[PDB]
Order: C-alpha cells, then structure tokens, then sequence
C-alpha cells in the first residue's frame, strides 16, 4: 500500500503541468481520491476530489476551468492536469486517499484522508 | 463555510492543553465529523483523530491514548483534547470537516509548541 | 408400566421365536409389546429435540431513537446534507419544504430538508434453520410386575446417524432397537422462530416478508439493520426541523400474525418438537422373563384398589399379599362363572409375581377380560378373592 | 406581516364603504384582508384547543398475569371449580383432559380441568369526547408597513363558540372586530380524542367502538374492571392438572398500524391542541384608521437590499434601504409599461408604504401585485430613483 | 338490616315444622340465603341453600328428601319446611345471608355469610310436653343487714327448652341472673332466676317474675314475698 | 373435603393467637377463599375475616385492626391471627370454605382461651323450699353458683353432716357474659324428708377450697 507522485518542477505563468500519483497494492478502482496543495509555510487548501470510477469530480473554487483531475483505474495512477498555471499555485502537492466507503454509507460515515502521498513541489514563475 | 483555529499556542508538560476550532454559523458543530491530522516539518500528514461524539470516535494508526475529543455547541466550536503534554508535540494539527457545498475545509492550523 | 392410562395405545403381539416386532412410536402415544415367553414391555417416545440451529435472519420489533438532527437549504441551493446521512446506524428521510423570506431565504419555493436519527434495537426476534440430521429422539421403556406408579426400567437415545440402541432391563436382559423406516413430519421449509421467550415453527416465505427492520447475519460487532424506516416515522416538516418518532412495540402485532402456527417449546438450546413417528424393529431374543422357578403364593390376597377398566377394555387390579412366603408367583386368572376355574381371558402382565419377602407388599397386574360377564379370581383354593366383571 | 410565505393564502377583496369582509380561516392557511381606506391585515388561525374532555372508554394494550392456579376433577366427579372463577379480575378456561391411575384417579377417562389467572393492565389507551362548547380559538393579526427581519403593532384574540365576538387594539391603527362561527369540531357527534403512550390522535367514533382489546367503559373507579380480557390471554397445553397461561404482549404497534392515516394532535399539558380549523368570520373594520396620511413623500434615494422575490401567488415582495433623515415619509411605489410618464398599472398589496425611522439608513419592505407580461418596479421620486424589471407568467 | 326466625318448637319423630326467616333492611330478592344448624354444644353444619329467585336449591346429604327450602320474596320471608324429623335434627337453626354479587361474578368472588339470624331451637323427641311449676325464692329473714338482698324464682319440671324469664314486666334488668337449666334424670328440665335487690327496697318495691314457656303455652306471674 | 381445627387453643394475653385450619388432601389453601366466623356464648356467629391473600382480605363488621390471616402452603393450612390479645376475644372461631360439590364445609371450631385471667372464687346462695311448694308436699333446694374462674366446681349436699347422694342434680359450668362461669345444683326432696333434719347445706368446691351455705326448716 504505497503512494508516490511524479511530475513536479518549474513552469512560468500560462504554462501547463501534468502531475501523476501512482498507487499500488489496493483496488484503485474502489476509492475516492483527493489532491490537496500547500504553499511554503502557508495553510492547507483542498484542490480536487475524484470518485472511484471518475464519473463525477469536484474542484476548489480557485482552480476550476484550468485544473482537471482524472483517473485510469487500469494503471492505478492518479492524474492532475494543471492548465493555465498562475503564480499562487506555488505549492507542494500531495495525493490523499479517501477512506473506504463500500456502498456510500461506511461503517461510521467517516470518509477522511487516511493515507497521503509523499509530496511534490510545484514552483510557478 | 469557514472554520478558524488560532495561529498557535504553546503548552508545557505537567499541564493540559485544549486545541479549539471555531466553526462558522452556517454549520452546527454538534452534527459534524471532526478530522484532525498531524504534520511535522518536511513530512506529510497522517490521520491523528476522528471525533463526532464521545461514543462515536476512532484514532489514527500509531497514536497513543493521551488524545480525545470535546465539542460544545454553546460556542459552535470543536476541541482537540491534547492532555499530558510533552515537548515531542512538534506538529501542525489541522482541523477538517466536510460539506456538500465547500467540499473540504481546513483550519488556519495550529503549531503545537512546547515551553 | 407406563402406557396404562395413555389413550393412544397399541398392543403389539409378537411371534413365538424370532425377535421381530415393528412398532410405531409417536408423541402422546405408546405401545405394549407382548411376546410369547417374554415379559410384556411398554415403549414410549417422550422427546424429539433438534439441536444446533443456525441463525438465518433477525427482525427488530422494538426500537429506540437517539441524537437526531436536521439540515435545510434554500431553493436552488442543492440538497441538504448531514455528515451522519452516510452512517449505517442512522435512519434519514429527505424531502422538500416551503421556504421564503420568513425562514431566511432570498427566494420563495421549495428547499431541501434532511433529518437523521441514530437507530438502536431494544428487542428482536430470531429465526433459525433446522437440519433433520441434528434431531434426537428420547425413548422410554418399562416392564410389568410393578406397583401403582408410572407417574427395572430403561431409557435410550437415538440419532439419525446412530439409530441403533440397546437398553439393559435388570434381570430381564436387554432389548435392541433399529429405528427408522418412516420418520419426518417436515423440514427445509420452516424456520424455527424465537420471540421474547416463546418459539414457533413458521413458513419460510411468511418469514421472508415480515415488514420490520432486519439484519441477515448471526452477529457482528454492532449489527446493521436493513429497512429501519419500518419502525421510525418522520412527520410535520417545518422549514428547518423534522420531528422523528419511533413506532410502538410490534410484539403483539406478530403474535396475532402467528395465530394458527405450530408452537414449540425449547429446552435447552435444543428445540423441542411435538411430532414423532419413528418406526422401530426391536430385537428381544435376550429378554428372559425374570423367574419361572418361583412357586405359587400360598397366603391370601386383598384388593387395594377397585379394579378399573381402561380406555381399551383392559382391567387393572392392585392386590396386597400378607405373608413372608415371597417371592412367589401370583395366582391370577378369570373364570367364566364358574364351572371350575377354566381360563377364559388373557393377561396383559406376563407372569405376575410378588417381589418382596416380608411381609405385606403390594403388586399390580393388568387383565384382558372376555366380553360379557366374568370373574376376576386371585389366589388358590380358599382365602382366594373373586370379583365380578362385565365388559362393554 | 405573517402570511407572506404561506402556501395556502387567500386574497379577499372587501367592499368600498360598509365594513364588510367575510373570511374563512383554516389551520396552515391565512388571508390578506384589503380594505379601501384601511391598512391591509393578515388574519390566521394558529391554535385550536379543547379543554376538559370527558372520558368514554379505555382500552388495555399491555397486560400482566399474576397468581394462577388450576383445579382438576376425576371422571364422573363433575366440573372443576376454583373460588376465583367468581372473581371479576380473573380469566379462566375450563377443559377436558385424560385422567387415569397414573395421574391420580380411580377411573380411566375424561376429567374436568379449570385454570384461572389474575388480570392486570400495565399500559392503557384512553378515548375522550370533545363537546364543541369547550373549544378555544386563538387568532393572530398583523399589519403591513414592516421590514423583512421583522417577520419574526400586531394583535391576538381568543374566540369561544358562545363568545364569538372580539376586538383587538393595534397601536395607532385603532381596532378591528371579529364575529365568528365554528362548524367542524366533531362535524357532529363523532371524532373521539385518543391518548396512547404519550401522543394523541383524533379517531373515528365507530372505529374506536370496535378495537379488539380489553376495555372498561368508565372514567376510573378504585381498581377498574376490564371487559373482554380474554382477548389478551391465551391458555394452552393442558397436561392433567396444570394449564399454562400466556399473555399476548404489547399491542401498541398494532394500533399504530391501524392509526396510519388518522389525524394527529399534540397535547401539553392536559389541554388538547388541534390541527383542524374551519371557522368562518365576519370582520368589521370601520374603526381602523390607516396610520399616517399626513406624511410627505421621501425625497432621498433608495437602493434594493434584496432581489425582489416572487411569492407562490405571483405577488412580488421588495425590500429597500433609505439613506436620509427625511423620515418618516411616504415611499413612492408603482408599476409598469412606461417610458414615463407614468401610469400606474398594477396594484399594491401594502396600503400606504411608509418609512418609519428618521435617521439614517433604515430598512422597509412592501409587496406588489404586478400585471401580466413585462412590468417595471419603480421606487423613488423623479431622478436618482431605482427601477427593476419584472415579468409575470 | 336484621333477620329473625319463627316457628321453633317441639316435634315428634315423623312430624313436621315450618321454620320462617323474616328479613328487613335490604332488598331480600337480591340475595342467596342459607340455613345453618348447630346441635347444643357442637359445631356448625350447613343445611340448605337457595337462590334469590328460588329456582336453584342445594341440600346437605343428611337432609335430602326431608327438608324443603323455599322463599317468597313478596312477604320478605325465607322458609324451611322440615318433614319427617329424626332425633338427630335437634339443633338451633340460623338463617344466613350470603354476600351479594352483581350477576354471577363479584369483586374478589367473595360469598361469605353476611348476617345471621337469632336462631330457633328445634327439639324432636317422643316425649310429651310438661309445663313448669313456678315457685318464689324468698330472701333470708335479714333484709338491711348486709350490702343487698337476693330473691328469685324456681321454674320446675318442664320438658322442652326454652323458658324465658324477665322481672317486673321487663322494667327491671340490673342485677338479674337467670341460670342455665339443669337436665334432671327424669328427662325434665328445671330453671332458676334470681335478682339482687337493694337491701332496704324490700318494703316499697314489690317483685314479680314473669315466666313464659311457649311449647306448653304457660304464662305465669308468681310474685316473690317473704 | 374436611376442615380440621384444634378443639381448644390457649394463647397468652397481649400476645398473638395463631388459630389454624388445615384443609383436606383434595383442596389447596393457595386458591381458597377462607371465611372466618366468631361465635360468643348464647349468640349467633358473625363474619370475622375473609382471607385469600395479604393483598386480598376483608375484616368483618366491627372487627378490630389487630386481626389478620395467613396461609402456609407447605402444610395446606390457613391461619387466623389475632394480635393484641384481649380477654374479650374468648369465643369459638369456625373456618368455612365453599366447594361446588360439598357446597359448604365448616371446621370443627376452635375455642380460644386467653390465659392470664385472675382466679375468682364462686359466690353461693342456698335457697330453702317455698311454701306453695311445701303445700304440694314437695321441697327442692336451690344452690346457685356464680362468678367463678376457672370453670370447674364440685357441689356436695349435706344433711346433718352426712353426705346426701340421692335426688341431687347438678349442671356443668357455662360462661357468663363477663368471662367468668356460673352453675347451679338442686336437691329434690319430699316434704317429709324435709322437716326431718335440723339443716341441709350446699357445699361448693373450686380449685380445692370450699364454702358451705346452710338452710333449715
């Protein structure tokens, strides 16, 4: 049960990036997944959420129209296509797994971030 | 939807510390699942505490029995119980709830410092 | 010496020689086995239990409601949301209610409203499956020669996968049992239902349809109730608060729906059943009488009870024997008034005896008198006792 | 200024001249009364109470069994007998069972057997008569000119079948009379008021006479006497000298199922609240002066604080904010298809919209009845006025 | 609420008597009645029983075929027709009222004997009646010497009990002691009744004892003199 | 069905008296309405106690609050309890039950004796024969014994010192309304047996002691 992430680096304003978070060991086609970013020494802000099959996705207010979370459950990887990058996207990003929810009515209604990704740094300038 | 926890406050061993998370008015705190996380300098956060009520609770993997929960509706504020302090509390503890509108909300954060 | 006052009684006459007798043992019925040179034995089936019943489904018939909340949103603001609507222990109902400027919304129309309450079951009923190979039959035997009782004598236990058994009856020897040519009254269609502390046998389809909360396991940590909406009702949604009520106890409701079902006791962790019918071939080649080397009793007799006719015309007589002559055979027969004491009827008790030495012991026997007029005669020559009898 | 968001609300137009308005008041519904030279008033029926209801019959839905004995007799010895079979608190069942030498009789055959148990009621339901002359009606009034938050002067009255007239004093607006007539309490002679565990319904009168439960037809006496207690006690499995007694358990959930689709009513405490209405009222409001017509028009400017919202009945509700110490003053408010100037097209629901405060940024709400098609809500005088487009149906 | 019995007396073996029970103070037609008897100096024995209408009667075995219980509610009277008496029938017979029930069943199912009558004595024996000889018992020639003085009445040789004695036509009861009768070997009884009078009241006050014996119709007034 | 009762029971004053009543083998005390009656000398019985259980009982009219009942199911026996035992409770107590077959069964009755009552010696009055009796040539001597406790006397007649054995009838004691006892004795003589001796004397004995009252022609 492992979470690593690839695709960091540098990108000027207007440029694009494609973040990937490859997962393994569990049934990736079952879980809800989540991206959440963090500027250096700043607060924590949720960015994007995606369902088990990818049929419905949610984004934070400051991000929609440009970022697009996606999921191919066959390769067990989580993508985050960041288009039209701007300066305040300067942050370190993690992919988080949302707790097991077979049904939609899990044993206590928890649905939280148990496992987290290591964390990639994105710098926009 | 917004929830505000103070920037930080330092707590010493031999005493007890309460970590608040003042929720807004559009949410009733007594019907909210509280998720608190633990993040250290450099490392990524892992689940620290789940709390809805004193009978509806569970704690993260690898966390000891000094931490519990409290929630008072007269203040519309949730509290992270951190009693029996030790200088090893080096972690920024975030306050997280969900909403079918705001879709995830984190507090400002609280850096557990110890003098 | 059971089976005397039993109404449902069969008298099986054997054949002189081979120990073949096929009997049918029921509940509420018994059989008297009579062989040629062998003591008469009563055989009754007293207990049919079925053990290790596996739980199938449990219904909740008395519930309780706990911490309950609501959530409301204005028109166009989507559907209301509570964190516990994702909880399996909570019952929730979603509906739309009239909102306006008076409740705190900017538009007039219908807004979403959800209300959840935490569900808990106070009392539940349990249905279990029964498997014919876990049946167990309890058979009671007893011989004749005794005194007023029935309130030596043997008992055996029989299983479908251990159907043979043998019981040792003191100096009478032993008799074996090989039991089952025709047995069951049903299975595979009935659950065994347990309510508060009473038990029935219900049809599977009727049981599959009870409109109550139910969980389809045996038990797990904190079971999960399905269709919990059946005991919790929502009413009178205002704009921001819906009151939740839990329905009263449904025990009396299913008692009424269980009128005309077959009831069943339980003792203990094994379910007792009131159906019988196991057929048995009993082998009695090892059944010696008790003693034919006794002499006839010389002393006089006395009636202790009035001779009574049973439901099948047989007469039961109890006599007292005054004398230390014992143990000795009791002289007993039935004359035909009288010509000179020629045997007329037949005995049910084989070889009546006095068992004790001293001094005034009692003893019971059973007669099969002929129809018409007759005389029960006990004793020899003088100081004998005689009693007139008329059959049907 | 209640009755704004109420779904079942009636707009009654009065007669210009005589103080004539005939209204029909229900529960959950209300009326906006509009007179010619008089303020528009809302009238709603909020509370129907019935006091001192007389008990009719009580049913037992949970019983208990107590000291129980049997009596058995041998064949030919007649029928069995217990001293408590003559007791009104005991349920007894007599049966025939096989007796013989093994259980203790001198003959073989059928002997008599009787078994009795003491009946006691743990929980009971109670039905009561209502008798319309002990009803009480509580009516709430309020006038227009107010502001949105003030939803929640304003008056309240009490009305009795034999005291149906009432007058309420509404500040500087004067007084209003009500001369009312009830019709639908029991509709006649029917509709008992039932009390179960701690909640209450209104049941059909004949349905209550037919409930298959133990019952006593009084109010209460020392140690009541239950009729037909045989309905909750079962005898079974008589052996020879002992017959086992069974009690059927709580029938509460059974009557809940038979109470699906009945009319419920709360009660706290000992006075019965009701959710049914239907009393008609003739209102006379000749002593209802407006509030102030000697005000001047507001000279300063207005601003929409909320988007004007359409109610369930096509009426438009508007709230504006007034910046200026001009108050108190009349609000200029009117309607449609201009390209000034400037013919009033619809009609207002609020009679004489006013600004109440002097200084400096007060709030105020009004309600319009717009014409069909396109129209223009215009508030304010001359220049620097505020306008909002509206479309009806 | 009182009950009184009539119709006692002396019968011969094979004769008949009609006991009656007069009831007043309750609706006599709403009550079961019973006759209970008691031999002299023995226990209580139940005789018969009657319903409030009269169409259901029960009898002790020792009486069946002889005694006839009945009641005429109109005259407010319970009856016991005693036919062909045997010597063992000699006893006091009380009429008793059961407890009332509102039908068949009652509160607690109690049916005990609410009220009992005074009792009538029934004597049966082949002996003939004898009326008593009433003799005065005078004081002892010393009147105002001790505290008081005691005079009396001798009621001699009467067969059937009872004898009733009062003094001064009932106007005198203080200090009157009538003794239970002796049963002499000749089969006849004898009674004596004395009253202690003030020592000096012998001069002005005159004392007469009234003896009545109904089965022989003897009513005597023998006044006591020195 | 029969009801057994001890013929006599004595119980100390102020204490409790447990009057028992054992039912026959075919009845159960547990399911019987026990009826208790009290009968004092010369008067008819009256209801004393209805008893079925401690929550199902009834005092008879005028019966004090110191009385109750109980049942011991292990001996098939009912008990009449009278505490605060006063000498006014001296009477016969009969237990009675109903049955559908025997129809009314009475106990044998228990005569209650309240101990601790003070002994009282008899007062004796000897009466000579009347004149109208002597003119009829008969002469009977009346000896009237009254107000003595306990209840047992022995009367003896004397004529000129010699014991008189003939023509003497004497009764048995009988409880007075004041808890004491009374008796009488008669000496029937012809007129010529009288007028012969100097004197006759009644000679009453109670608890060993003796009085002698005498009369003369």
């Amino acid at each position: 049960v492992q979470l690593v992430e690839s695709g960091g680096g540098l990108a000027k304003p207007g440029g694009s990036l494609r973040l990937s978070c490859a997962a393994s060991g569990f049934t990736f086609s079952d879980y809800y997944m989540d991206w959440v970013r963090q500027a250096p020494g700043k607060g924590l802000e949720w960015v994007s959420r995606i369902s088990n099959g990818g049929g419905s996705t949610w984004y934070a207010d400051s991000v929609k129209g440009r970022f697009t979370i996606s999921r191919e459950n066959a390769k067990n990887t989580l993508y985050l296509q960041m288009n039209s990058l701007r300066a305040e996207d300067t942050a370190v990003y993690y992919c988080a797994r949302e707790r097991y929810c077979s049904g939609g009515v899990c044993y206590a209604g928890t649905k939280y971030f148990d496992y987290w990704g290591q964390g990639v740094l994105v710098t926009v300038s | 939807p917004v929830l505000t926890q103070p920037p930080s406050l330092s707590a010493s061993p031999g005493a007890s510390a309460r970590l608040p998370c003042t929720l807004s008015s559009d949410l009733s705190v007594g019907s909210k699942n509280m998720y608190w996380y633990q993040q250290k300098p450099g490392s990524a956060p892992r689940l620290f505490l789940y709390y809805y009520s004193d009978s509806d609770k569970q704690l993260g993997p690898g966390v000891p029995n000094r931490v519990s929960g409290s929630k008072e509706t007269s203040s519309n504020t949730a509290f992270l119980l951190i009693s029996g302090l030790q200088p090893e509390d080096e972690a920024d503890y975030y306050c997280q709830v969900y909403d079918s509108s705001a879709n995830w909300v984190f507090g400002g954060g609280t850096r557990l410092t110890v003098l | 010496i059971r089976c005397i006052g039993v109404s449902n009684r069969d008298f099986v006459e054997g054949m002189s020689g081979g120990t073949w007798v096929d009997v049918v043992l029921e509940h509420g019925g018994c059989v008297t086995v009579m062989a040629q040179d062998k003591p008469t034995v009563d055989i009754e089936l007293v207990t049919t239990t079925v053990s290790n019943m596996a739980e199938v489904r449990s219904y909740c018939y008395e519930a309780s409601i706990s911490d309950m909340a609501s959530d409301s949103r204005c028109p166009t603001q989507g559907e209301a949301y509570l964190d516990k609507q994702s909880d399996t222990q909570y019952v929730c109902k979603r509906t739309l209610v009239d909102r306006g400027w008076g409740n705190g919304c900017g538009l007039f129309g219908k807004g979403s409203l959800v209300t959840c309450a935490k569900f808990a079951c106070s009392k539940k009923m349990t249905g279990k499956s029964i498997q014919p190979e876990n049946l167990e039959y309890r058979i009671m035997l007893s011989v004749h020669g005794s005194q007023h009782s029935g309130m030596n004598r043997a008992k055996v236990e029989i299983t479908p996968n251990s159907p043979r058994a043998e019981a040792t009856l003191g100096g009478f020897g032993s008799l074996g049992l090989d039991c089952e040519p025709r047995t069951g009254l049903d299975f595979s269609d009935l659950y065994y239902l347990t309510m508060n502390n009473k038990h029935w046998l219900v049809h599977k389809e009727w049981f599959h349809d009870i409109p109550l909360p139910w969980h389809a396991g045996a038990d797990t940590g904190t079971p999960h109730w399905n269709n919990k909406e059946a005991l919790v009702e929502f009413k009178d949604a205002h704009a921001k608060r819906q009151t939740v009520v839990v329905l009263g106890s449904q025990e009396g409701a299913v008692h009424t729906a269980l009128a005309g079902a077959l009831e069943a006791e339980m003792d203990g962790a094994k379910g007792r059943l009131s159906s019988g019918h196991l057929k048995c071939r009993l082998k009695m080649d090892k059944l010696r009488l008790k003693g034919v080397s006794y002499s006839l009793c010389t002393a006089a007799f006395t009636f202790t009870k009035i001779p009574a006719e049973t439901l099948h015309g047989t007469v039961t007589v109890e006599v007292q024997y005054a004398g230390t002559d014992g143990p000795c055979k009791v002289p007993a027969q039935m004359a035909v008034d009288m010509q000179t004491l020629t045997p007329v009827g037949r005995l049910i008790t084989a070889n009546p005896v006095i068992t004790e030495s001293t001094e005034n012991s009692k003893m019971m026997l059973e007669l099969d008198p002929p129809f018409g007029d007759s005389y029960i005669v006990i004793g020899v020559g003088e100081k004998k006792i005689t009693h007139h009898w008329h059959r049907s």
